[PDB]
C-alpha cells in the first residue's frame, strides 16, 4: 500500500560523476533500506536504516532522508556501480519496495543500424508471416519504431523486445516484429519499419517490396 | 553516577560505568545479539545509554527503535520524547577514540511502562540494547 | 557462511498448486524472521509472505492472502511456501530471505531464487525461421517462434560466430514465446561461407539448425 517512487528510472552516468537517486514515499516512512542488484544475482544489502552502509559497501555511497523523501548518493561513480538500486520501507504492512533506479554507464551517442527482413518461405507454408526489424547498437536507450504497410501506419500485431545495456560496448538493441496471416501479408506490397532516435531528426527508414 | 545500559566496547580505561556489557568484538559475524536492561522504580533519577564501537542505529537517544511486536507487525523509528512521554529529558554524547557513548537522563515518574531499542554495529557484528522502564505501581 | 537455498520451482497450470522450500544453514535459523520475496518479469520486488522466528505469526499481502501459506520447521532448518489457486500474475522468481528484529528488519541474506511459471500452455517445440535480406556489413537473423516453456539457447556456427551477435529477450505471443537472434558478419564471408543458427529447446528435447541462404 505505501508506494515508493524511485527517480530517475535510469540514471545515466560516466565514472567520476557525483550522482543522487531519490526514493519518494506516498505517505510518511520512518526509515528506508537500500539493496543493490546486478543481472544474474539476487538483491544484496546496501544501506541499512537510511544511512548505515552494509558491510563491504565502499565509502563513496551514502544514504539520507526522512518522512516522504529519501536518497542514495555516490560521491564519485565507478564502473562497478552499474546496477539497479531498490529502496524498501516497512513502516506499515505491507512491506514494499520501489521499482528500482538502474545506474547506467554513458557512452558516445550511436545511431541504430536498421535491418528489415521479409517472412521466410518456411513460415509462409504454415499460414503466417512475420516481418522483422532489428535496430542494433544504439545509444541512448530511448527509441521509437513505426510500422507502415503501403504508407499507412499499423499498431496491431506488433511485438517489441529490448536487450539490456551491452557490457562491452554500452549500446542497446531492439527487435520489432509485425505478425500477419499469410492472406493479410499478400494483400499489400510494401513494408516499412521507421526508426526515430535522438541522433537525428529524420527517422531511419528501411523497406522492402514483396 | 552509573549508566543503566550496555557497554558494547572492549575498553577499561573509560570514564563511563555501565550496569551491563556485551563485547561486540566477540559476537559472530552476521549475528544480532541482545543486551537487555530493565528499570523499575516509582521515581527515577537515572542515566540510560550505550557505548558502541561502530555505527549506532537509529540516532540514539533522541530517536529510538520501537519494541518488537508479538504479531507480524513492523517496529518504527520514533522520537524518545514521545515514546516515554516526558518533556524534560536530557541528552548527552561522548567519544573515546572509536567508541561512541550516547546517554539520556530521566527524573521523576513515567506515565506508562515503555520499551525501546538501540542497535550497535561493528564491521559484520551487531548487538542491540532493549530497555524497559516501568511506570509507578 | 550464511546460506539460503530455494527449491521446488517449476511449471504449474492455471489454478494449480505448488510447494516451494528453502534450506537454511550457517546461522541460528530460529532467531530470524523469514520471508518469501518475489521478483516479477518487470523486475519489481514484492513481499509474498513473512513469518516470525518461532512460526507463531505470519503476514500475507492481499495479493496472495488465503491462497499462500508460509511455514517453517525449526528442527530441520527449512522454510516452506504452499501456493494454491495459482494465477498467471504469480509467475516470478521467488527468493527466500531473512530479517532480524535487531537489525531493523533488513534483508541481509537472500537465496539465488527458484522460478515459478504459471501457465496452462503445453510444452511446444519452436519453429525456426531464417531472416535474410530481401553494404560493408550484412546483418542476418534467426526468428524462433511459438515455443513453451522458456528457455531456448541460440548459437551461430556452433559457437564459432560469437562477435556481433545479440539474442533478444522472449515475448509472450498467443500464450507461447517468440524471440529473435541477430548476427553481423562482413559482406565478403556471406553467402560465400556458411552462416547457421543453432536453436536448442531442452524442454521439448529439440535442436534445430537453420542455414541462412539468400532470398
Amino acid at each position: 500500500q505505501i508506494v515508493l517512487s524511485q527517480s530517475p528510472a535510469i540514471l545515466s552516468a560516466s565514472p567520476g560523476e557525483k550522482v543522487t537517486m531519490t526514493c519518494r514515499a506516498s505517505s510518511s516512512v520512518t526509515y528506508i533500506h537500500w539493496y543493490q542488484q546486478k543481472p544474474g544475482s539476487s538483491p544484496k544489502p546496501w544501506i541499512q536504516a537510511t544511512s548505515s552502509l552494509a558491510s563491504g559497501v565502499p565509502a563513496r555511497f551514502s544514504g539520507s532522508g526522512s518522512g516522504t523523501s529519501y536518497s542514495l548518493s555516490i560521491s564519485r561513480v565507478e564502473a562497478e556501480d552499474a546496477a539497479t538500486y531498490y529502496c524498501q520501507q516497512w513502516s506499515s504492512n505491507p512491506l514494499t519496495f520501489g521499482a528500482g533506479t538502474k545506474l547506467e554507464l554513458k557512452r558516445a551517442d550511436a545511431a541504430p543500424t536498421v535491418s528489415i527482413f521479409p517472412p521466410s518461405s518456411e513460415q509462409l507454408t504454415s499460414g503466417g508471416a512475420s516481418v522483422v526489424c532489428f535496430l542494433n547498437n544504439f545509444y541512448p536507450k530511448d527509441i521509437n519504431v513505426k510500422w507502415k504497410i503501403d504508407g499507412s501506419e499499423r499498431q496491431n500485431g506488433v511485438l517489441n523486445s529490448w536487450t539490456d545495456q551491452d557490457s562491452k560496448d554500452s549500446t542497446y538493441s531492439m527487435s520489432s516484429t509485425l505478425t500477419l496471416t499469410k492472406d493479410e501479408y499478400e494483400r499489400h506490397n510494401s513494408y516499412t519499419c521507421e526508426a526515430t532516435h535522438k541522433t537525428s531528426t529524420s527517422p531511419i527508414v528501411k523497406s522492402f517490396n514483396r | 553516577k552509573v549508566i543503566h545500559g550496555c557497554n558494547f566496547s572492549s575498553n577499561v580505561s573509560s570514564k563511563h560505568t555501565f550496569t551491563d556489557s556485551l563485547d561486540i568484538s566477540l559476537v559472530d559475524d552476521s549475528a544480532h545479539i541482545s543486551c537487555n536492561v530493565h528499570l523499575s522504580e516509582p521515581k527515577y533519577n537515572h542515566l540510560v545509554g550505550l557505548n558502541c564501537p561502530g555505527d549506532i542505529i537509529p540516532d540514539c537517544f533522541f530517536q529510538v527503535y520501537q519494541p518488537e511486536s508479538e504479531e507480524l507487525e513492523p517496529s518504527n523509528i520514533v522520537y524518545l520524547d514521545s515514546q516515554i512521554n516526558i518533556g524534560d529529558i536530557e541528552y548527552y554524547e561522548d567519544a573515546e577514540g572509536d567508541d561512541k557513548i550516547k546517554l539520556f537522563g530521566i527524573v521523576g515518574s513515567i506515565p506508562k511502562t515503555t520499551s525501546f531499542t538501540c542497535i550497535c554495529k561493528k564491521d559484520k557484528k551487531s548487538a542491540y540494547m532493549t530497555v524497559t522502564i516501568d511506570s509507578a505501581p | 557462511d550464511v546460506k539460503l537455498v530455494e527449491s521446488g520451482g517449476g511449471l504449474v497450470k492455471l489454478g494449480g498448486s505448488l510447494k516451494l522450500s528453502c534450506a537454511a544453514s550457517g546461522f541460528t535459523f530460529s532467531s530470524y524472521y523469514m520471508s518469501w520475496v518475489r521478483q516479477t518479469p518487470e523486475k519489481r520486488l514484492e513481499l509474498v509472505a513473512a513469518i516470525n522466528n518461532n512460526g507463531g505469526s505470519t503476514y500475507y499481502p492481499d495479493t496472495v492472502k488465503g491462497r499462500f501459506t508460509i511455514s517453517r520447521d525449526n528442527a530441520k532448518n527449512t522454510l516452506n511456501l504452499q501456493m494454491n489457486s495459482l494465477k498467471s500474475e504469480d509467475t516470478a522468481l521467488y527468493y527466500c530471505t531473512r530479517q532480524h528484529y535487531g537489525n531493523l528488519y533488513f534483508f541481509d541474506y537472500w537465496g539465488q531464487g527458484t522460478t515459478l511459471t504459471v501457465s496452462s500452455a503445453k510444452t511446444t517445440p519452436p519453429s525456426v525461421y531464417p531472416l535474410a535480406p530481401g553494404n560493408s556489413m550484412v546483418t542476418l537473423g534467426c526468428l524462433v517462434k511459438g515455443y513453451f516453456p522458456e528457455p531456448v539457447t541460440v548459437t551461430w556456427n556452433s559457437g564459432s560466430l560469437s562477435s556481433g551477435v545479440h539474442t533478444f529477450p522472449a515475448v509472450l505471443e498467443s500464450d507461447l514465446y517468440t524471440l529473435s537472434s541477430s548476427v553481423t558478419v562482413p559482406s565478403s564471408p556471406w553467402p560465400s561461407e556458411t552462416v547457421t543458427c543453432n536453436v536448442a529447446h531442452p524442454a521439448s528435447s529439440t535442436k534445430v539448425d537453420k542455414k541462412i541462404v539468400p532470398r
